[PDB]
């Protein structure tokens, strides 16, 4: 969490980046989202809310995998997917 | 040897996809039966002949000593 809050800190600082995050965000979001609105939602998460998180988007998923240069040891899918999940 | 130290492999690339994404059985009736069929064709001449005499030999041996077994009209014929 604190590695992130001070990720959007330090993001915006400077007009740059304040001025793509509110032309991007009104392109994505719809609206601007302020820095408390991140905040509080920074603070909703817990250790359940991550575990439950992580484990829907990556546990027991087909992964898209990319390797360029001298990919002799890639594990082979089977062994990727296989490492998608445990054993538990 | 090792996955790593086996050889030189430069410039290729390999598009796979998750066992979980494609099918098992893709066209397995469709494409196979011909495939088996073209790969029976291929091999056939050279496989099949040496049985096919082997059967041939099996059979005419099997049958002339079934020949050799029975009776012959030379015993004690015309010779009372």
């Amino acid at each position: 969490k604190n590695l992130l809050r001070n990720a959007l800190v330090s993001h915006l600082d400077g007009t740059t980046p304040v001025c793509e995050d509110i032309g991007r965000s009104l392109l994505t979001y719809g609206r601007r989202i302020p820095l408390a609105e991140w905040e509080s939602r920074i603070a909703e998460v817990d250790a359940r809310v991550v575990r439950e998180v992580c484990s829907k988007y990556f546990y027991d998923q087909c992964p898209a995998v990319a390797g360029f240069g001298p990919i002799e040891q890639l594990p082979d899918y089977n062994r990727i997917r296989s490492g998608m999940f445990w054993l538990r | 040897r090792q996955f790593g130290h086996l050889t030189r492999v430069r410039h290729v690339i390999t598009y796979s996809l998750s066992p979980f994404e494609q099918r098992a059985f893709p066209h397995y009736f469709s494409k196979g039966i011909p495939n088996v069929l073209r790969r029976t064709r291929a091999c056939i001449l050279r496989v099949a002949p040496p049985f096919v005499a082997f059967y041939l030999v099996y059979t005419w041996g099997t049958q002339e000593f079934e020949k050799s077994k029975r009776k012959n009209p030379a015993a004690y014929e015309n010779d009372r």
